[PDB]
């Protein structure tokens, strides 16, 4: 019941080659923590302004003044969150955005390893600290699992068997968990990248009018970190157990965007339902963290809709109690995608909306 | 010719259309089975008015109407009712479930697969038309199929028929009386369609008509039949200028030119003065001045709003029957002197006047008395903002906790779109508050 | 056509289904041999909602019957309306569940579920536009719990977007018939919460109280309780079969009544009920039906609504009546009893009207409530469950069928969570920090 503060971050990518060749226009402005969007259809009306915790102008690659470099993004989010994980408390990071926007850049980064995402940098720092602090008494263990949620059904990506629906159980002491989920040990961030690539190969994708291989399912990479202290005592026990989750949320979907009936509509409805449930649970968490942190009066137990989706249910231990949360939202800068970006901004308005101005 | 197409969406639209076509058939002497003995008896005239009916070689008259609804249960009453032979068999039923008070269902997961057929039928009707002037879309806020399918249909019609007028005769939720829990969500989501694609949206309230029936007509237990008949009378009074002769006729373009100052404030109230029972038809002069004054009484308005809490900016009076312009001018002069009826300083002209010789018709088995004179008022006023504000409050009370939201987003709706609609609606209120301010 | 597939499992479910089909056949004027001898044309306007048509101008109900004990089937066949049903739909085994949820779910029911689902698939494929299902069972813990929940899960997996309605009889504190009611009730409520859209709570204690106090019956039997449940079942779906001034489809009720996905447990009710002694002293009007519907003693769930708050309410009237009176009465009920209604919903009384009343009444009404008081029922079961699970009173009968102990805990946790949900909106204020 310690609470879990949530940080809301938005980032803008540069123009792609096709948009750069075409005479496209930027529609996004940023000032401190305020982000404003201007409609291209009627530019003369007004720009809608929103407030978030962090606003990242990664628009111009050679820019010198106020450029949100990937290392800067790490230093705001991933470094603090890894440090929180080291203390023995749970951690979860979320990624949201439409296809053609960032997401992959934010989480993974470029393949040349000159500019990296949150995942590889966090893994490198974790393992470097492990090698630094591992004395004769310490013992650090790392395990990894990677699963997907698709129509509120859990599937394993690492294990190549017939892709049946795994069963979700509730250990009375350890909370929710998944039965018969592959768990593997790892010894370097290279192993993490290999397992993540193999899992991403097996994810469920489909063809729509927005993209040829749009994501149709959520995916989570749980990093289980275990610390054992062989102190000068007659009883040596595992001192702490903490988990780090990296969540890849599929973007929202509208009916007119995908006119196909049957499977595609059901997938879109399920994704939308899971997204609104996640918005509700994160917003309730943000409010409950904000309140006690200043008042220090525990109002009964409040409430939070854990059992409204499999995603929120399985992340119950990470989402709340004693943990930290943070979500990064990616935005396109081109006018052509305006409406889509606005939808993303609206989903970023949740999680303790800041009013200001 | 002068020709208008009527479209009925949802149960409210279908029943209002039943009442309207009863009234029209009674007016023009057309039997329920489509024949007219009057032409055979006389051998002349033009009683097969093209404003609502199309003639075939056999003397049968087909109405210019399209009925649409996803429930088969309300249209099958018409297809097996008294007027089963009047309408063309293309009644356009979707053999599936209803939108179920869900805007998303009526809009873009089940409203499709029938919109194409509806647009094809509308195109077929319009191709037979030579001088098509506008559309009369009947629907109802709050319901699912009404709001959603009206949004889709008006969007498509504006794409295809962007020049022609599109009038709405819709029912607005009442302050306290309502028959649904998720009604404010649908009503707020209807704002985009009733703003961008509608040219003049008339709104009525069930509570106001119930009060009118209780007080004026002394009907203590009215049903939807009386409400539909009153709305039919108002629509007939509006449309009478295109059918019968008169000293001063008012076309649809004249309505749109005179009533709306600016494009975004095309939301006028409507009212009907001589609503009186047969017993109370006696003991009353019912002169032009009396009915003209009765129009302005706040108790007779069909939307639960107070005109005294606002300023009139455009009034249009349509007189029917034995009415002479001298009495109308005297009534306008009398009205302009009263201080309770406040007009905007930037519309010194004030009133539009139209007179038509054809008196009203009494529907057999009805409740309105036979009256030589009648009048219908249309009035653009700021008080309508009040009728919006209360509903706006209701929306907040359900959107703060995201109640019932999962049903809508389960059918291809983005949550943020709700807020978008709210934002647009808020602008409307401010716009009204901008126009009532005195000039400087 | 909006067409429904009806299923019934267990003794309670099968008997309620038999009485319900008797009531529906009387409403549509169906001869017990299957022929039609009705009075009006509206009876066959929407006969496809519940019946299929045979080549001999006979109407076979779209019903499927399930029971692991064959005896329950025989009493249905040797009855007033035994011959009406299709013989191929009498799916049954030859080994009773013995009031063991594990036997009905894992061991015995797992073999008959394939045949039952094959019959359900055959019936559904013949339906030109399927709307939803309608399962009648009980939480006593025999076939109705195990096979009921298993069929619910299987049908939900096969047909995800269709409506799933269930009429379920809950245990009671003061009237009991089996020793292991709490275990089976909790395990069934888990699956009911997971995989249903509407669940109408029914209590034997409430029905007995209605019979004793309202109907003034001296020796009530199971037939009268079945009759009341049948009246409620017909009133719920009346709007699908007849025209009216304001229709209410099943999906309309599901959308208007369920604010959040897990809160879909409903308290039914029916009016009028006059006892046949004071019938001539009672004036039948919409205000009288409104007064009787909201009365605490008329509820069928044995939960006092005055101990909580109404999340939503629905009233389906049948008969010729003016809608101004109906709306005024609903508004007056909301205003006069404002303390018992949730305040963050501006209006929480869905209304529907139909022009065709029951056969022998001028007008009637069906009530569906959704209030926090229902939590009390669950709480009672939970208490009893603890009293047996702390010591493992009868667990060895379940674990012998391959059921793990942990599952019990899971169910209990889910049950408790549901109670907390219904407790969230119960308090009539939120100011204090
Ligand atoms: C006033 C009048 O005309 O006579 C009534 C009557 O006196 C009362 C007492 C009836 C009577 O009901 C009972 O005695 C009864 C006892 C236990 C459980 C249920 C009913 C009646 O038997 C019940 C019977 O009801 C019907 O016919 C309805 O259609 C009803 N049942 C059946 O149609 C039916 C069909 C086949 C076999 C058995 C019953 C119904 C209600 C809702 C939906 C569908 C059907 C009628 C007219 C009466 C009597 C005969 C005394 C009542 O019946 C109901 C539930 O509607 C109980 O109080 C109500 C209304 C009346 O006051
Ligand atoms: N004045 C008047 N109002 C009506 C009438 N019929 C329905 N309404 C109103 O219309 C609202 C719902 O309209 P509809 O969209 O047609 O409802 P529906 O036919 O069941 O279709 P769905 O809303 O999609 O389920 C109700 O809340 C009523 O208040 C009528 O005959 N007269
Ligand atoms: N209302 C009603 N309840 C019944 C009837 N018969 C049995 N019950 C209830 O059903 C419970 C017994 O469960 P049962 O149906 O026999 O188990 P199963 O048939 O093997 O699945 C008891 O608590 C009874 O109250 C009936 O005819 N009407
Ligand atoms: N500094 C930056 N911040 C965010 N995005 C960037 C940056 N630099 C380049 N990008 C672009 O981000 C895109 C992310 O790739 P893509 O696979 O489209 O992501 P998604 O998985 O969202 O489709 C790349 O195409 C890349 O060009
Ligand atoms: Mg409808």
């Amino acid at each position: 019941m310690a609470g879990a503060s949530v940080k809301v971050a938005v980032r803008v990518r540069p123009f792609n080659s096709r948009e750069m060749s075409r005479d496209s226009k930027c529609i996004i402005q940023m000032s401190g923590s305020t982000t404003t969007i201007v409609n291209p259809k009627q530019p003369k009306e007004t720009p809608k302004s929103f407030s978030f915790d962090y606003s990242y102008w990664s628009h111009t690659s050679p820019e010198d003044i106020n450029y949100a470099s990937q290392k800067q993004v790490y230093r705001d989010i991933g470094e603090e969150m890894l440090q929180h994980a080291f203390e023995g408390y749970n951690v979860c990071i979320f990624a949201y955005g439409q296809t053609g926007a960032g997401k992959s850049y934010t989480m993974m980064g470029k393949q040349e390893k000159d500019q990296q995402g949150i995942i590889p940098q966090l893994c490198e720092d974790l393992f470097s600290r492990i090698n630094d602090t591992t004395n004769d008494n310490m013992s650090y263990s790392v395990e990894v699992s990677y699963m997907e949620i698709y129509c509120e059904r859990v599937r394993d990506l690492l294990n190549p068997k017939n892709k049946g629906n795994l069963r979700v159980r509730e250990h009375p002491l350890l909370g929710p968990y998944v039965e018969d989920l592959s768990k593997l040990a790892v010894t370097s961030y290279n192993d993490i990248q290999d397992l993540m690539d193999s899992g991403n190969k097996a994810r469920t994708v489909a063809a729509t009018n927005m993209n040829e291989t749009s994501s149709r399912s959520h995916a989570v990479f749980n990093i289980i970190f275990t610390q054992k202290r062989h102190d000068a005592e007659t009883n040596i026990t595992t001192e702490k157990v903490s988990k780090i989750s990296l969540v890849d949320l599929a973007g929202s979907e509208r009916a007119d965007s995908t006119g196909a009936k049957g499977t595609r509509l059901k997938e879109g409805a399920n994704i939308n339902k899971s997204l609104t449930t996640l918005g509700k649970v994160i917003s309730a968490l943000a409010e409950m963290d904000s309140g006690p942190n200043k008042n220090k009066k525990k109002k009964k137990t409040d409430f939070i809709p854990y059992r409204d989706s499999v995603l929120t249910w399985l992340l119950r231990e990470n989402l709340g109690g004693n943990s930290r949360t943070a979500m990064v939202a990616a935005l396109s800068p081109a006018d052509i995608n305006y409406d889509e970006t606005l939808s993303t901004l609206r989903y970023a308005d949740r999680a303790k909306q800041i009013r200001c101005n | 010719m002068r020709e208008c197409i009527s479209i009925h969406v949802g149960q409210a639209g279908v029943q209002i259309g039943n009442a309207c076509w009863e009234l029209y058939c009674l007016e023009h002497g057309i039997q329920p089975d489509g024949q007219m003995p009057s032409d055979k008896t006389i051998g002349g005239g033009d009683d097969s008015f093209n404003t609502f009916f199309s003639e075939t070689g056999a003397g049968k008259h087909v109405p210019r109407a399209v009925f649409v609804d996803l429930e088969p249960t309300v249209i099958d009453e018409v297809r097996t009712g008294t007027y089963r032979q009047l309408f063309h068999p293309e009644q356009l039923i979707t053999g599936k479930e209803d939108a179920a008070n869900n805007y998303a269902r009526g809009h873009y997961t089940i409203g499709k697969e029938i919109i194409d057929l509806v647009l094809d039928r509308i195109r077929k009707l319009a191709d037979q038309c030579t001088g098509l002037q506008g559309f009369l879309v009947f629907h109802s806020f709050g319901g699912g199929t009404g709001s959603g399918f009206t949004s889709l249909l008006m969007e498509r019609l504006s794409v295809d028929y962007g020049k022609k007028s599109k009038l709405e005769f819709s029912i607005y939720p009442a302050p306290q009386v309502s028959t649904a829990v998720v009604e404010p969500y649908n009503s707020i989501l209807t704002t985009h369609t009733t703003l961008e694609h509608s040219d003049c949206a008339f709104m009525v309230d069930n509570e106001a008509i119930y009060d009118i029936c209780r007080r004026n007509l002394d009907i203590e237990r009215p049903t939807y039949t009386n409400l539909n008949r009153l709305i039919s009378q108002i629509v007939s009074s509006i449309t009478a200028s295109l059918r019968f002769d008169g000293a001063l006729n008012v076309d649809l373009t004249e309505f749109q030119t005179n009533l709306v100052p600016y494009p975004r404030i095309h939301f006028p109230l409507a009212t009907y003065a001589p609503v009186i029972s047969a017993e109370k038809a006696y003991h009353e002069q019912l002169s032009v001045a009396e009915i003209t004054n009765a129009c302005f009484e706040p108790a007779n308005q069909m939307v639960k709003c107070d005109p005294r809490h606002g300023k009139y900016m455009a009034c249009c009076l349509l007189y029917r029957g034995d009415v002479v312009p001298k009495d109308v001018n005297a009534a306008i002069a009398t009205i302009k002197t009263k201080r309770s009826i406040q007009f905007v300083d930037w519309c010194p002209t004030g009133f539009k006047v139209g007179i038509n010789y054809q008196p009203p018709t009494v529907v057999p088995g009805g409740d309105l008395a036979k009256v030589q004179r009648a009048v219908c008022m249309l009035s653009n006023t700021t008080a309508i903002a009040e009728a919006w504000a209360r509903l706006d409050h209701k929306f907040d009370l359900m959107y703060a906790k995201r109640a019932f939201v999962h049903w809508y987003v389960g059918e291809g709706m983005e949550e943020g779109e709700f807020s978008e609609a709210r934002e647009d609606m808020a602008a409307l209120e401010k716009d009204y508050e901008e126009v009532g301010v005195d000039s400087v | 056509m909006r067409e429904i597939v009806h299923i019934q499992a267990g003794q309670c479910g099968n008997q309620i289904g038999a009485k319900f089909w008797e009531v529906i056949s009387d409403e549509h004027g169906i001869d017990p041999t299957g022929s039609y001898h009705g009075d009006s044309d509206l009876q066959l306007e929407r006969i496809n909602v519940y019946y299929n048509e045979a080549t001999g101008n006979k109407y076979v109900p779209r019903a499927i019957l399930v029971d692991l004990e064959p005896g329950t089937m025989d009493s249905v066949r040797s009855g007033p309306f035994g011959q009406i049903f299709r013989p191929d739909n009498f799916v049954f085994g030859q080994s009773g569940a013995g009031n063991n949820w594990a036997k009905g779910h894992y061991t015995e029911g797992a073999e008959l579920v394939d045949s039952v689902l094959d019959v359900v698939r055959k019936e559904s494929e013949s339906c030109d536009c399927l709307q939803g299902f309608q399962l009648t069972h009980s939480l006593g813990g025999g076939t109705g719990s195990g096979m009921g929940t298993l069929l619910i899960s299987k049908i939900r997996e096969e047909y995800p977007d269709r409506i799933m309605n269930t009429f379920s009889v809950m245990p009671s504190p003061k009237v009991s018939d089996t020793v292991v009611e709490p275990y089976n009730a909790t395990l069934s409520v888990h699956q009911l919460v997971e995989n249903t859209d509407e669940t109408y709570c029914i209590d034997n204690e409430a029905l007995y109280d209605i019979c004793f106090r309202t109907l003034k019956l001296t020796t009530p039997t199971y037939g009268d309780l079945n009759h009341l449940v049948s009246a409620t079942m017909s009133g719920v779906t009346t709007c699908l079969r007849f025209p009216g001034q304001l229709n209410a489809d099943l999906r309309k009720l599901a959308v208007n009544m369920v604010p959040f996905p897990r809160l879909h447990f409903f308290m039914p009710g029916f009016a009028p009920l006059t006892s046949r002694g004071s019938q001539q002293y009672r004036a039948l009007t919409v205000p009288e039906l409104t007064q009787q519907m909201f009365d605490s003693k008329n509820m069928m769930a044995a939960c006092d609504p005055r101990h909580g708050r109404y999340l939503t309410v629905a009233a389906i009237f049948r008969g010729r009546m003016s809608m101004k009176e109906v709306d005024e009465q609903m508004l007056n009920v909301q205003n006069k009893n404002s303390s018992y209604f949730v305040e963050w919903i501006p209006n929480n009384v869905k209304t529907a009207v139909c022009d065709i009343p029951p056969r022998g009444l001028k007008m009637s009404a069906t009530f569906i409530g959704n209030s926090t008081a229902i939590q009390e029922l669950f709480k009672r079961i939970s208490e009893q469950f603890t009293a047996m699970f702390r010591r493992k009173a009868f667990l060895h009968w379940y674990t012998g069928e391959g059921m793990d102990e942990m599952e019990f805990t899971e169910a209990e946790s889910n049950m408790n969570d549901l109670v907390s949900e219904y407790q969230q909106y119960q308090d009539a204020t939120a100011d204090e920090q």
